[PDB]
């Protein structure tokens, strides 16, 4: 029954947070517990630790004077998040440690941390099509931060579509392209539209992608 | 040291 | 220095929805709303909304 | 102290028997654990001290080696195994390895390759983005190559590939080479070459600026 629920995350400016994680089915005073965070996309990078008693707390070299753990043995567990940097961006799990040996054994579900530094709503451009298959497609292109989602024609239209992770391009912003086949005699009396959501800016707009 | 043994 | 919330309708040829920004006041918003529309391409005529604090760029 | 997992990504079928190594930076005795994780969701603790498996994991499970060198063998592997393994290190800190991908085996399938020139509304604004779609093939590796009048371009462009397909177990992929909107107009003929195991020979699609 060892239960790991998380709590606390959100978004935020370059500000203060505090993330919770409530424990049960087990007895929580007696072992020690960890936060490790993950970027999307990358491995675990590990942050903080602290005993079962609150005497010994050891940091990253990346959130040191930052980020401090704490524990109220309502039995749940603390990071406090301060001063955030744009690099703290990830899903913050924390995770209790073995009996015999001091390293992690049960997970939280994970709560995610974004830190926006300036919003930039996307552009988004046609990808126009020209065996018996077209593809067509849009490139949601300089947003910051992630996520966008795109639909096509609100939804009616799912089979054949695949929508592909972002890339971060040089300039600090994200670009992804959303594509879909459809059969090339439909591209003179069926219209197809991109609907693209950036929730941190607020932003649904639908681009049409005419044929050329 | 950090990777003492921090349970009971 | 409080910001407020402004919001952008896009009546463009082929791109069309909402978006919106945060501004001192209403014409720093429409400088962010017309770099917004410039960088989808759009060009159009610009009109606003006192009471809804919403900005309209129609294409031609 | 780093770990360095072998192989990234390895493709398997139901009842394999599929192992991962693990390399540590310094010996490490046995102070070594396994996990898996599956998108979205949080890890979970496999292996520790090398060969110990944590309770509640399946008898199929089991870890080797000792010191620097690290062994994870899956016995006849289940659908539920198709997911990212990750060693790690709990000697000095917590460190963990790159990560080891299993992925679903299945016939090899060339790619469906189509090139897109950059869009009017963003060459109003003197950026020219080209892309290139490869369409549900298999395996993942598959290379793609942009052409400029000719001349191979290198270190202008992206990709991001799709996870395997529900259905047909195949990726695709997405390349953008972006170019600015003065040096697009510079050249002429911009094309995709696509390498695949697929493909008994490269596969290029090809425009010319200009319809």
């Amino acid at each position: 029954q060892v239960q790991l629920v998380e709590s606390g995350g959100g978004v935020v400016q370059p500000g203060s947070l505090r993330l919770s994680c409530a424990a049960s089915g087990f007895t929580f005073s007696g072992y020690g517990m960890h936060w490790v965070r993950q970027v999307p996309g990358k491995g675990l990078e590990w942050v903080a630790i602290i005993w079962f008693d609150g005497s010994q707390k050891y940091y990253a070299d990346s959130v040191q004077g930052r980020f401090t753990i704490s524990r109220d043995n309502k039995k749940t567990l603390f990071l406090r998040m301060n001063s955030l940097r744009a690099e703290d961006t990830a899903v913050y799990y924390c995770a209790k440690v073995h009996d015999d040996e001091p390293t992690q054994d049960y997970w939280g579900q994970g709560t995610l941390v974004t830190v926006f530094n300036q919003i930039k709503g996307p552009s988004v451009f046609p990808l126009a099509p020209s065996s018996g298959t077209a593809a067509l497609g849009c490139l949601v292109k300089d947003y910051f931060p992630e996520p966008v989602t795109v639909s096509w024609n609100s939804g009616a239209l799912t089979s054949g579509v695949h929508t592909f992770p972002a890339v971060l391009q040089s300039s600090g912003l994200y670009s992804l392209s959303s594509v879909v086949t459809v059969p090339s005699s439909s591209l003179g009396t069926q219209t197809y539209i991109c609907n693209v959501n950036h929730k941190p800016s607020n932003t649904k707009v639908d681009k049409k992608v005419e044929p050329k | 040291n950090p990777n003492a043994n921090p349970n009971a | 220095p409080a910001v407020t919330t402004y919001k952008l309708v896009i009546n463009g040829k082929t791109l069309k929805g909402e978006t919106t920004t945060k501004a001192v006041d209403a014409e720093t918003a429409e400088k962010a709303f017309k770099q917004y529309a410039n960088d989808n391409g759009v060009d159009g005529v610009w009109t606003y909304d006192d009471a809804t604090k919403t900005f309209t760029v129609t294409e031609h | 102290i780093q770990m360095t997992q072998s192989p990234s990504t390895l493709s398997a079928s139901v009842g394999d028997r599929v192992t991962i190594t693990c390399r540590a930076s310094q010996g490490i005795s046995t102070s070594l654990a396994w996990y898996q994780q599956k998108p979205g969701k949080a890890p979970k603790l496999l292996i520790y001290k090398a060969s110990s498996l944590e309770s509640g994991v399946p008898s199929r499970f089991s870890g080797s080696g000792s010191g620097t060198e690290f062994t994870l063998t899956i016995t006849s592997l289940q659908p539920e195994d198709f997911a990212t393994y990750y060693c790690q290190q709990y000697k000095r800190y917590w460190t963990f390895g790159q990560g080891t991908k299993v992925e679903i085996k299945r016939t090899v399938a060339a790619p469906s390759v189509f090139i897109f020139p950059p869009s009017d509304e963003q060459l109003k604004s003197g950026t020219a983005s080209v892309v290139c779609l490869l369409n549900n093939f298999y395996p993942r590796e598959a290379k793609v190559q942009w052409k400029v009048d000719n001349a191979l371009q290198s270190g202008n462009s992206q990709e991001s590939v799709t996870e395997q397909d529900s259905k047909d177990s195949t990726y695709s992929l997405s390349s953008t080479l972006t170019l600015s909107k003065a040096d697009y107009e510079k050249h002429k003929v911009y094309a995709c070459e696509v390498t695949h195991q697929g493909l008994s020979s490269p596969v290029t699609k090809s425009f010319n600026r200009g319809e």
